[PDB]
RNA sequence: GCGGGGUGGAGCAGCCUGGUAGCUCGUCGGGCUCAUAACCCGAAGGUCGUCGGUUCAAAUCCGGCCCCCGCAACCA
RNA sequence: AGCCAGGAUGUUGGCUUAGAAGCAGCCAUCAUUUAAAGAAAGCGUAAUAGCUCACUGGUCGAGUCGGCCUGCGCGGAAGAU
């Protein structure tokens, strides 16, 4: 499957987002559109339970900077 | 919306000089064998050698990746004005020109670093007028240069100090400094130097005679003082040993006499006046101190003098711009600029001038 | 080998050892931790 | 070590003896001149090196600190 | 202690950088697979890589760890008949 931190990008429609993340936040996501990111890479995807994948997601997009 | 398309015309254009002044067909054919010696296996082999042809794929890709989305940016906002337009969306008509503004910024970011490449562009400056030929017509046309000058200041936003004004007797002033501070106050003003050739009825001649006077204006950047260094004790070699004439069974067997060595420059100095050792030695390091900075002063003094040399003559053959008032005709000799009008040229608009000679570069 | 007065383990591989009553670090991994006390 | 100084842009006074800043040039404005100088008529500009003390009050008296001067620095 | 397994995933966390993959930094520093596996403690690579290691399982079968107070010692410790 593609890389997960560009397809976070894409759905930001952000291009930098992780200078000084916690003193000033760059970009906002919604875990919906999260969610919805995480269904299509079912298949490379590492697990059953669909919750787990979201949740992954999630947190890798807190440590590009953006707050959930 | 006409006024849109004239704005995407001229960041078309823009985008062209750009191109054009990079030669980007010659950057894209120096990107490309880059990366093909890049790929090849024996570019690593010289470390030098692979760091350097690394940071020159960075820059040339910095280069042509920014023109290559530009391009598309400006098509893409063609077309999205097009449809707007056609549409009568005045959100998308707004976002548009959002975007416009943004894609403007970033070319001006752009272009702003090609006009200003140079280390010091952005530091204040140092604005020298000094009469020539003319005597005192030349004194006059040097006071016309420079309210001229501050008048451009003025437009431009910066502040301007007259560090001194010698005046002419008769009229006009004989010399000039003022001090320009400002955003990239240097870059602006730097092709400003040269002589400046004044073309008209002098207006002190008892037969108003058609007479030709010049003046020289210099534009230097602001320097910050140089920080004072200690000089280190591992650098000086000390040595303590008798004085000559030394007269006495006490002075005789004394090592009051102090002498220091400068060992990266070679420069010695030495002290034997004093009775103590501890007094010499002192004053050895006094005169070390000096020494050295006497050193860097006539180092400064040399390269100042240098640039004295290298002014140009405020003379009959060396003019990089021309006013001529009777053909009412003002040229520049380096980029070919000329216009007709003088009296706002007198006033200020330098713009056009100093905006050629920047895109020249 | 650095002859010093402070001689001390400098990685994870540095092993103190008394020799001969020496005092020497020996490292397994870094020649230059080779220390003597002295 | 012992003496002096530091005051409009420049050079000098005012300190001693506390209350108050002067002179000459320079600068600025108006005259004269075809114009500039000269000249004439007017103006402005120093909170006194820097801090501190003392005093109702400090250019002034006292103490530091900085700069500048002189001398002195010997028998050895 | 050795010793044998292991020592995962999203994921090279992203930026700034020339490159930055645990290991230049900045900068977040989470959840998942669970026995456990650090967005890495060290080595290492231009970068990766690679090498460890923290962690954890399995065999062997009694200690082991590192602070506190205190006695006596060791190095630091080179001079001219
Ligand atoms: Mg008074
Ligand atoms: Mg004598
Ligand atoms: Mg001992
Ligand atoms: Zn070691």
């Amino acid at each position: 499957t593609p890389p997960a931190a560009v397809l976070l990008k894409k759905a930001a429609g952000i291009k930098s987002g992780s200078g000084k993340p916690n003193k000033d936040k760059v970009g906002k996501i919604s875990r919906a559109q999260l969610q919805e990111i995480a269904q299509t890479k079912a298949a490379d995807m590492t697990g059953a339970d669909i919750e787990a994948m979201t949740r992954s997601i999630e947190g890798t997009a807190r440590s590009m900077g953006l707050v959930v | 919306i006409n006024p849109v398309n004239n704005r995407i015309q001229d960041l078309t254009e823009r985008s062209d000089v750009l191109r054009g002044y990079l030669d980007y067909d010659a950057k894209k054919e120096r990107l490309e064998e880059v990366n093909a010696e890049l790929e090849q296996p024996d570019v690593w082999n010289e470390p030098e050698r692979a760091q350097a042809l690394g940071k020159e794929r960075s820059s040339l890709e910095a280069v042509v990746d920014t023109l290559d989305q530009m391009k598309q940016g400006l098509e893409d906002v063609s077309g999205l004005l097009e449809l707007a337009v056609e549409a009568d969306d005045e959100e998308t008509f707004n976002e548009a020109v959002a975007e416009l503004d943004a894609l403007e910024e970033k070319l001006a970011q752009l272009e702003f670093r090609r006009m200003f490449s140079g280390e010091y562009d952005s530091a204040d400056c140092y604005l020298d007028i000094q009469a020539g030929s003319g005597g005192t017509e030349a004194q006059d046309w040097a006071s016309m240069l420079e309210r001229m000058y501050l008048r451009w200041a003025e437009s431009r936003g910066f502040k301007t100090e007259i560090i001194k004004e010698s005046e002419g007797e008769v009229a006009g002033i004989k010399s000039v400094t003022i001090k320009i501070s400002g955003d990239y106050a240097y870059g602006w003003l730097r092709t400003e130097t040269g002589v400046h050739r004044l073309v008209r009825k002098s207006p002190f001649d008892s037969g108003g005679r058609r007479h030709t006077s010049f003046s020289s204006a210099f534009v230097y950047p602001e320097v910050d003082d140089d920080i004072d260094i200690e000089i280190n004790p591992a650098d000086l070699r000390i040595d303590v040993y008798r004085t000559s004439g030394a007269g006495g069974q006490h002075v005789n067997r004394t090592e009051s006499a102090v002498r220091i060595t400068h060992i990266p420059t070679g420069i010695v100095t030495q002290c034997q006046n004093d009775r103590s050792q501890h007094k010499n030695k002192d004053q050895a390091m006094k005169q070390m101190k000096a020494k050295l900075y006497e050193l860097e002063m006539q180092k400064k003094n040399a390269e100042k003098q240098a640039m004295e040399d290298n002014k140009s003559d405020i003379g009959w053959g060396s003019q990089i711009r021309s006013y001529v008032l009777d053909d009412s005709r003002i040229k520049d000799l380096r980029t070919g600029v000329e216009t007709r009008n003088t009296q706002a040229v007198l006033d200020g608009s330098l713009d056009q001038f100093i905006e050629a000679s920047l895109k020249a570069g | 080998m650095k002859v010093r007065a402070s001689v001390k383990k400098l990685c994870r591989n540095c092993k103190i050892v008394k020799r001969d009553g020496v005092i020497r670090v020996i490292c397994s991994a870094e020649p230059k931790h080779k220390q003597r006390q002295g």
